[PDB]
């Protein structure tokens, strides 16, 4: 009676410590490669921001105006987004960003600001609504008829809430000197905002910047996050766009950007820019920059584990 | 797969076999305490190996607006050093799991072979290639005794013995 | 004669390769989860902090009276500690908390500036000591009387030793541009600070904040490290908190953020909010920001290394 | 711990021991080398992973004013990766010791089967649990010299032959 | 017929899982601590920068004049480099250093830009070449014969290529206000720079620096990448360093520092400050920070890897 | 290397080898087999260890312009904690190595041995250090037919059977 085991015709190579390409009876992948070309988001309150970018969602552009107050546990980019109407520029963009992706979505609260002497409905023709608009979230702050005296004023805002405000302003850089003088009046202006883990520290800069939109101003948009009992404050006289609504932070969420479809009928924990990697596998080589749960990204195309004994022909 | 010189391709029902040859005929079988080990011990590793963590990344970089070139660079530095450390992890890893699975259905192998060397004491000997030379006819039902470990090595003794 | 091993009624069950629940002898913890709720710091100069800031120590309010001149190996920061007596803000904050962290103790050294036709005692009724006073390491620097032009003056120190210098200066923001021109004057401010490594970049920005510590007016400190045989210079025309004295690094040392008490009969070399991790184990699942000579940081809650053969009970 | 179909609870002297049965009586000793040959490298084991570092890393953060939140966000993610490394780093650690560990122990057991095998070269059978069917009468004394491997294979030879 | 093993008279002692010091015949080593005290450029474009700062390529100082359109695969930095002749300094330095660093080379391209009633040639002596000269790049904008208003002018560049641009401007702060209104005059002068991505930011601030290279004024570079068909736009009205030429990247390349010579007969993907870094061996022991295609850095000294069996002599 | 009690330092034409003793003289050989898969197994694991990555890493400091001091401490903080791993996983690597290494030596030692007493099968004893006690004058073109495995078990039984 002899004893003996099993084989195959052709069995899988595989590398060990000693030897490379060893060839064994059954073998199976660790190195996920399939990519699923969709967002699987079953199960998740999803928003396809689309043409809305994710900063507009707080200071709300024609564009952004379905998302004042989105709710979500995924987030999606868009690169057709857009956060500004009237030209402009976010200062911190990515830390807001990124504060903004894992919000869970964003509520807006009235900050309660009162004006005294001051017209306050500063329109464009870049943020087209029914006609000339603005952002839905701001007051564009101007003069009363035509060039006059801005008075300085200051406004304060307490945080009545439990959790963190997320507090957004603007400085308006006009296309020219003159311009600042018709919109705001001669002299230097100047906007302070206080608190008490902020102290800045601004003043315009008129000047002529490309056309983009059609604009050769800007609107340089500030942040800041305030304190529960906390007090925020703007000492101002001119060239300021005040903070209609502020936001807070509805709970946790996860943020991506992509350029793939929306689909409900898959469901996945690791996103990136081509679609959902499901897997079981411990490694990837899709995308190293992969978000969420994912599997480890290696640079090994494949690492194939031996699931069987070494394959020894007759 | 040391001293045994090849597998049996026409062994489909297991890992490891039995194939005698005595006076009746011919016959093939499938141990299936050895067999059901080594996949036991296989499929346990796979289940310890096939793991994804509950550890959730969030977005750090910016496919659309990139960041800062000098902290970008610190990321992608970053990414770039954690992303050589799993690469070695995972070939490290696939390397020394298959060197233990191919040397543990070695010990299997040899481990079935030592046992059925321990049924037949003195009754059979030993060719150096994996068989078991008989001493005395062994009919088909001795031979699946020996396959059952049931096989008295005492009664068979004296027979075996004087050959 | 038989053949045997050791066993035991109640093994441990430990993890291998092949399978998650083996049983075996004898097994130890390779995960450290025993905290000591006390900062051990036995044979170690220690500085609790307190109520002092750890920047304080450069500028100097009351609370830090004691901490002007401080040497130790390890630096402890209470929560309750505070930076400025006058409300403002560091710039740069945790660059120089993280230089101050390591620097061993700071040794001050009188910069040698003379002024002549400006008065230089400037105080506020938050620096509180026997009456109203100011940071002990600066010079609140005002006019002669009252309403008056502010000499447009320089100075300059060259750092005579072979250890970098702490410059810190102070730029005050008062509560409204007329209580600037009250302590200052009239006109555009500026202050220029020059090195070989440095080039900014500093005029006010007058203005109402909120009342913290019953003040509107802020203060930003600034600070550069001063190379051997290298010139700082000061060009500044008002609102100017001028430094007296500058700091040089001791040495070496270890900063910890900690809310616990500190012991001096037990010793350790890894440190955090919550205590002391004493321990020969290489891994530990107390805290993940745990600083100093500790085990590496793993999620696992234990994990059972065997010390001994398999357990097999009859 | 293969054939052997369980260990001795009452052996409380050692890890491996002889357990005999002749015509004096019953007992049972412990094997002092082997015993020290696994616990000193089941010692060694353990005094070459029970290190900690000497690499000092210092304050990254801060937890009573915290930092920008872009810098933040890249140092938790940085300190996320690196815990996610040696987690998988002291998992596979602690389970490739302990599989080491057991076969270890099992290398040994079955060295010391061998060895006592070695001993006795025609003068006793093997049964294939563990145990050595002694030929010949062996006195305590001569269990004793087997234990303390001095037993004469040639002088108990031809009275073990025989039977 | 008896079997054995071989064995020496003296093995090399290895450490194992088990045991720290196990003999055995044969061992490699595995750490590289053999160092190369040159720069292994065989078969590499590479440019010794020596003298000239890799930002001084973009602006042109004296010492840079021969490297304005460098080109190469590896660029080596040296210590006695300098990016200034008029004392200055960029903002975002190692930015746009680590941007130089593998660009492989710079590609100079004449912006086109015309003035009408400003003279153009401002010079000093730090930049000497054959007298009084100035960055070859740039243009010091001045004032027409002496005191005199600045015309608030605006010049635009579109990005007329495939690839970004680097666009380098430089804003002047005098050792003085009136030498400020002396070289551009009286007023507050200021300096818009704009695009699609960019929105800053600038008015000088005069005053004394420390004399460096014999000067106590100041020129602070700045510097953005101007995406294809995009247009950067200049709105200033005095203190304006203009741009003559932007660059453009070449392709790739590797940046070092180092302090050793330059030797072409060895080759060596690894590169630190003290030499190359030729090895087969997976870790190296010399350098931590070193760059390239290196072995990684371990703080072992030594890791021998047994070759061999156990060497048990007799 | 368990049981053979030490190694020769007379072999210098193998890592394994015979040494005979009969009627004719003395006599040492190398087994070419056994030690060219040993020095095959461990050249390939050479092959496999002495890899250098492809992956290129930039300069993120400045050696000659100190970058800002927190980023500075955020970048020689992941580099400090990069450093860590790899002297974690350089360690561990070495040590599994050599260990894998002595016990693949000791296991094809051990292996050489069972085939030579798969060659003689009752034509020869064992004596318990690692020598096979032959029961029959062989020749030295016997014991060059024992290294070259062409013994015939049979043609020599008898006469060492009744010894
Ligand atoms: C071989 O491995 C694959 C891996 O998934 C598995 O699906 C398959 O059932 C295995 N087959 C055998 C015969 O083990
Ligand atoms: C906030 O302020 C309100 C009223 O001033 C007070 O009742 C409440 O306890 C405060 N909460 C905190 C967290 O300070
Ligand atoms: C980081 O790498 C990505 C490619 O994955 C590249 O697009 C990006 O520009 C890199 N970051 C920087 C700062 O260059
Ligand atoms: C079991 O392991 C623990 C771990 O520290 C040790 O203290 C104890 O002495 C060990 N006991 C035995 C019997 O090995
Ligand atoms: C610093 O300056 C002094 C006097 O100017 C000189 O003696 C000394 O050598 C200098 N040291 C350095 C390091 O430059
Ligand atoms: C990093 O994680 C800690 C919790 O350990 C959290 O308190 C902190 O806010 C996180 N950092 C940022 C920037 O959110
Ligand atoms: C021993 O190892 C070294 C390592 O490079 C090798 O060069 C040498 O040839 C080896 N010698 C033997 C006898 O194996
Ligand atoms: C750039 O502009 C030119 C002319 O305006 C046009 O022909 C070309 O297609 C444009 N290229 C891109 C990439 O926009
Ligand atoms: C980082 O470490 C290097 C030494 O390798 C030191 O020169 C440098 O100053 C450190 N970085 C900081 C920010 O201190």
């Amino acid at each position: 009676i002899c004893l003996g085991h099993h084989a195959v015709s052709n069995g899988t190579k595989v590398n060990t410590l000693t030897e490379r390409g060893v060839e064994v009876v059954n073998a199976t992948e660790t190195v996920e490669r399939t990519n699923i070309p969709r967002i699987c988001s079953k199960g998740k309150r999803t928003v396809d921001l689309g043409q809305c970018g994710l900063l507009g969602t707080i200071t709300g552009p024609p564009q952004c105006d379905q998302f004042l107050e989105f709710s979500a546990d995924l987030i999606i980019e868009r690169r057709e987004g857009s956060d500004v109407c009237y030209p402009g520029k976010f200062v911190n963009e990515e830390a807001l960003r990124q504060i903004l992706r894992e919000s869970g979505g964003i509520d807006k609260e009235a900050m309660g600001f009162t004006y005294s002497g001051i017209r306050t409905n500063g329109a464009t023709s870049s943020c087209r609504r029914s006609g000339s608009s603005f952002y839905a979230e701001m007051k564009w702050l101007l003069s009363n008829t035509d060039n006059a005296a801005f008075p300085q004023m200051t406004k304060s805002y307490k945080n009545t809430r439990k959790s963190p405000a997320l507090i957004v302003w603007g400085i308006h850089h006009s296309g020219s000197t003159a311009e600042q003088t018709k919109l705001y009046g001669s002299g230097n202006k100047l906007v302070t905002v206080g608190s008490s883990n902020y102290q800045q520290s601004f003043v315009p800069s008129p000047g002529a910047r490309t056309q983009v939109n059609g604009q050769s101003g800007r609107i340089d948009f500030h942040w800041l996050m305030l304190n529960p009992n906390d007090t925020v404050t703007f000492s101002f006289n001119g060239a300021f766009i005040a903070p209609d609504r502020a936001s807070f932070l509805r709970g946790k969420s996860m943020g991506i950007q992509s350029g793939v479809q929306v689909d409900a009928n898959c469901e996945g924990d690791c996103y990136h820019s081509g679609g959902t990697i499901i897997s079981n596998l411990p490694f990837q080589n899709i995308d190293s920059r992969a978000v969420g749960k994912c599997p480890r990204y290696v640079k090994q195309r494949s690492l194939l584990l031996a699931t069987g004994m070494k394959n020894v022909p007759e | 797969a040391g001293f045994i010189e090849n597998g049996w391709e026409g062994l489909i029902d297991g890992w490891y076999g039995f194939r005698h040859q005595n006076a009746q005929g011919e016959g093939t079988a499938a141990d299936y305490k050895s067999t059901q080990s080594a996949i036991d011990q296989i499929t346990g590793k796979l289940n310890r190996l096939i793991e994804k963590t509950n550890q959730q990344f969030e977005l750090i970089d910016n496919e659309f607006n990139e960041v800062e070139k000098q902290i970008g660079n610190v990321i992608n530095w970053t990414r770039d050093s954690i992303t050589e450390v799993w690469s070695y992890n995972a070939e490290l890893l696939v390397a020394m799991e298959n060197q233990h699975t191919i040397d543990l259905a070695d010990s299997e192998m040899d481990k079935l072979y030592e046992r059925v060397k321990r049924q037949l004491r003195e009754n059979a000997e030993e060719d150096g290639t994996g068989c078991f030379e008989i001493f005395h006819k062994c009919d088909d039902d001795c031979m699946a005794s020996i396959r059952n470990n049931t096989y008295d090595h005492s009664k068979y003794r004296e027979e075996a013995m004087q050959n």
